[PDB]
């Protein structure tokens, strides 16, 4: 049972940038593909970005392509989401997740085993 | 599409045999069209087994003659390793491609850690 904890959420102005992180417990971080999802008010949870176990392949939702970049540091059991050119519509609770997919399926929530509690991101204008 | 069901990890005995399970429930519409098993190779993976329309392909000398992927039960693509080596300790990936009625192809994979103990 891997535990995930998001950090770095908060308030940021539209057009600004914000960096989230997620720490995973345990000694098997490289056994997991890692992902970020988000859920805005009234909406269903949706995919944001994912990164392969090796840190060498990444995957993005069309909504955030170009603006958001996911990375990981396996030595630190951490995944990062660098969010640039923020828009009010990026406001949501952002969730970190871990699963045992390798190259495929990373945009689907069912491919993940473990979920963080989520961190609020609010983009104001 | 069918869920690929695998244990999180498997432990085998050095110089013994072990199966790494990879099983899905067959689902109407979804025709299996490719199966691969891969192993980690530093910071990426390499194919160690492929099943396609011309059968099974195991072309590395280190594996040819000691890997068997289940073939008689639809949905069961488990890998069995004969004579485990200490260097077989690794992460193994089971990867299946299906085709749907409209011709779309769906690919899923799962990573299983294999541990190798020196004695029972």
């Amino acid at each position: 049972q891997v535990q995930l904890v998001e950090s770095g959420g908060g308030l940021v102005q539209a057009g600004g940038s914000l960096r989230l992180s997620c720490a995973a417990s345990g000694r098997t971080f490289s056994s997991y593909g890692m992902g970020w999802f988000r859920q805005a008010p009234g909406k269903e949870r949706e995919f944001v970005a994912a990164i392969r176990w090796n840190g060498g392949s990444t995957y993005y939702a069309d909504s955030v392509k170009g603006r958001f970049t996911i990375s990981r540091d396996n030595a630190k059991n951490t995944v990062y989401l660098q969010m640039n050119s923020l828009k009010p519509e990026d406001t949501a609770v952002y969730y970190c997740a871990a699963g045992r997919w390798d190259k495929y399926g990373s945009s689907f929530q069912d491919e993940y085993d473990y979920w963080g509690q989520g961190t609020q991101v609010t983009v104001s204008s | 599409h069918p869920t690929l069901k695998t244990p999180e990890s498997v432990t085998g005995t050095w110089k013994g045999d072990v199966k790494i399970q990879c099983i899905y429930d067959p689902l109407r519409g979804y025709r299996q069209v490719l199966v691969k098993w891969l192993v980690r190779h530093g910071s990426d993976s390499v194919t160690i087994f492929l099943r396609d329309s011309t059968g099974d392909h195991i072309q590395q000398a280190k594996y040819r003659g000691r890997l068997k992927v289940s073939h008689k039960v639809p949905g069961d693509v488990s890998l069995q390793i004969n004579t485990l080596q200490m260097d077989d300790r690794n992460h193994y990936t089971c990867e299946v491609t299906w085709q749907t009625p409209d011709g779309n192809q769906v690919i899923r994979d799962k990573i299983i850690e294999l541990r190798v103990r020196k004695y029972n």
